[PDB]
């Protein structure tokens, strides 16, 4: 199922890392809140569902820390926008959380006396379902159609791309011993150290620890560690190689799918009558749409947002009327004649006016 | 064209009796013919490396 | 919305437009949709005394 | 930089339509001498 | 000593958001109240506070039912928030006092070494400040005004929640296929009701026995119930009731809305300026402050204005009077004596229409 076991994580720039900007391993690149009930799909530099070697562990996260895929659980990771979120599940680069609304999504965990963090600006937006604009959903109500980022991590159609990585610069591979430069590639992972100042060097230090004369300082030669075995995503925060980078295709999990969501239902309005008139006392809990029309050529669609107890004296005719208060159904009204008078004058001026 | 209003009327030949006819339209549809031009959805900015 | 003749009474008049509603499938709960309390509303909507 | 269509477009997409030439279609409950029947009918000229 | 909640038990109940979805939480929030003044809140939980798992008294622990059994947590590990974090003051019986801020929900949460039990509810928490100055957080200093807050006192004050007999809780961990048939394995010492049909509506009332209900072949057609009956419960809508007359006892609701002298902020002193039958005021507010003005005649011409920014206000002041109330200050009261500035201007000011 997880066939991309051959895709490794990366360190990527983040504006905030608890001390200025850094190259965090929990960097964020996409936050999708186009769904309804607070759920959100995030796209990290870290991976989920694998372990440091590549086997299928469960609810853990894996990340590069300067060369090395470490491994934490997810009950130590905490992500919050304005209030805390609730991480629902994870898969590959993609994390499904259940967040509230805010301007900025933050994602931090703990190491031995080191909080790692990334706080990026993205409007995470709680998009209510229905005509009852709420903020936190209710214990009860009526079911309505909704689009949510679903727990299903199958290949539901959409794919992303994994490229060949980029030569990662590492100033730790080099040292001065004593007056001339010396590079140490770690464990057979080769290096492409390039030198300068009169004798510009290529290099393929395949399995050795090659000393360089013609150099005296450490900032003069930059070491480039070459992995080129594990593939990576088309990140704007990683350099690319030369020839042809496109090696394969990933599948994005937690796609926006359909279902049903329990939306609230407004309190029952109070309906007083009158000649050609309907008076409505409205007492909401949360803000509610009032959508009203007539049922002739000039329907007079009136669309109001009520956030406070309201009184609305509507005009109503023999041609019809329709009233929609929250997620209730439409209640249709028609009028008939109790004009103030007896023809057998004050009558025939109300009924059939303009005369 | 109105639902619920049970129309009623009688056929009246001469030598034969009245035949009643009761017609209640339950659902009056209006199905346009439709042609799809395009679909538009959110975008994603693809930043090559 | 609540009327008690005095404070330590036992007779209470309540008209709160109370209307039960169905429980969701796979849940034990008694839901409702009532008129909000007019006491808190009077407090939010009062002129100084 | 380029621009591509979201992953959720299989299920969050708005369909643009040109509409024309409606065919009104009526469901009728018709009783004629205790011979009740229920019928979808078209209001074309000749569609009996 | 006043804990006669001892004859109760902690119960499980549903809430919407349990950090993984909808669940059957031990830390449900039946009710929330914020009808006090300074942000103190009273919460009605599905968990007791102030007892152990064996009923002996203990100070700052909460007990809660996990899948049949009571546990304990110390209260210094049980967090809750609305918008930003709360601060638990005290707990007693089902009820929990807290010092929470304003928000759209309450989420209360704990852990037991690998888990994260949360429960979030869309009950509104209100911050209803005292006085004519509108604060969201109190000041280091000011003046004192009468207030009503949720007391720290866990007494019996004539207010009583109810106590019932718990309906038969269901369990499926007891029904087990041992073997080639069904066998309920009940909990040691306690009976269980079994109402399995599977061909013909079989029902038994096992006192204490591991009986092999045959002619079943499946544990989905068998469903078993539990009978504790030793301790009593609150009238929860998230729990089913028993058949008979189950209404006994009154538990005292603690931490009531009682009176006190809270601390209201004191607005800055206005810069007053006098003039002929006029008082100009230059006002400098810190927090939103209500301006409350009238006249001491038949027509008071009352103004109630929430000044929030630096404003200037030019009132009128007759020979009869004018009042001035600004925030939580005392009322000031001003009158005007006749200093009208050829000589018709004096009489056109003093006694006009002439």
């Amino acid at each position: 199922f997880n066939e991309y076991k051959l895709t490794r994580p990366y360190m990527a720039r983040c504006i905030r890392c608890a001390v200025g900007s850094c190259h965090s391993p929990i960097a964020i690149e996409a936050v999708k809140s186009d769904g309804h009930d607070g759920y959100v799909r995030l796209q990290t530099s870290s991976q989920y569902g694998l372990d440091s070697s590549g086997n299928l562990k469960g609810r853990t996260m894996r990340y590069d820390m300067h060369g090395t895929i470490k491994e934490i659980p997810l009950h130590q990771v905490s992500l919050y926008t304005s209030r805390p979120c609730h991480i629902v599940d994870g898969h590959g680069y993609f994390l499904l959380a259940r967040c509230p609304a805010g301007d900025s999504i933050t994602m931090e965990f703990k190491k031995d006396s080191v909080r790692h963090s990334c706080s990026v600006p993205y409007e995470v937006k709680f998009n209510p379902v229905g005509r009852e604009l709420y903020t936190h959903p209710p214990e009860h109500g009526v079911e309505q159609a909704c689009q949510v980022y679903a727990h299903d991590a199958q290949n539901r159609g959409a794919y992303v791309e994994m490229h060949l990585p980029g030569s990662e610069v590492d100033s730790s591979l080099v040292s001065l011993s004593g007056s001339s430069v010396t590079v140490t590639p770690p464990d057979g992972t080769s290096a492409l150290v390039e030198c300068e100042c009169g004798g510009t060097k290529i290099s393929e230090t395949i399995n050795k620890t090659k000393q360089f004369s013609q150099c005296t300082k450490k900032e003069q030669c930059r070491a480039y560690r070459l992995q080129n075995d594990k593939w990576v995503y088309n990140s704007d925060k990683l350099p690319k190689a030369a020839g042809a980078t496109l090696k394969g295709k990933l599948h994005v999990p937690f796609l926006l799918a359909d279902g049903k969501c329990t939306v609230p239902l407004a309190p029952e309005p109070m309906i007083t009558f009158g000649f050609r008139s309907v008076s409505l006392k409205l007492h909401p809990k949360n803000p509610t749409y009032l959508i009203t029309r007539q049922l002739a050529d000039e329907p007079h669609y009136t669309h109001e947002l009520i956030s406070e107890p309201a009184v609305r004296n509507f005009t109503v005719t023999e041609k019809g009327w329709e009233f929609v208060w929250g997620n209730h159904p439409p209640k249709r009204f028609w009028a008939q004649e109790t004009a103030p008078g007896n023809p057998h004058i004050t009558h025939y001026y109300h009924r059939y006016p303009m005369s | 064209s109105q639902a619920g209003i049970s129309y009623n009327t009688i056929v009246n030949r001469a030598g034969y009796a009245p035949l009643p006819i009761s017609i209640t339209p339950t659902k009056i549809k209006l199905i346009p013919t439709v042609n799809l031009e395009y679909v538009t959805c959110h975008y994603k900015t693809g930043m090559d490396s | 919305d609540i009327q008690s003749r005095t404070v330590s009474s036992s007779d209470l008049y309540a008209n709160t437009n109370l209307v039960l509603q169905r429980p969701k499938a796979g849940a034990i709960h008694v839901p409702y949709t009532q008129a909000p309390s007019g006491f808190e509303q009077w407090k939010k909507d009062k002129a100084p005394s | 930089a380029y621009v591509m269509k979201s992953d959720d477009c299989l299920a969050d997409h708005a369909e643009a339509y040109k509409a024309h030439t409606a065919s009104v279609q009526a469901f009728l409950n018709i009783t004629v001498g205790e011979h009740s029947i229920v019928t979808t009918v078209y209001v074309n000229g000749e569609t009996p």
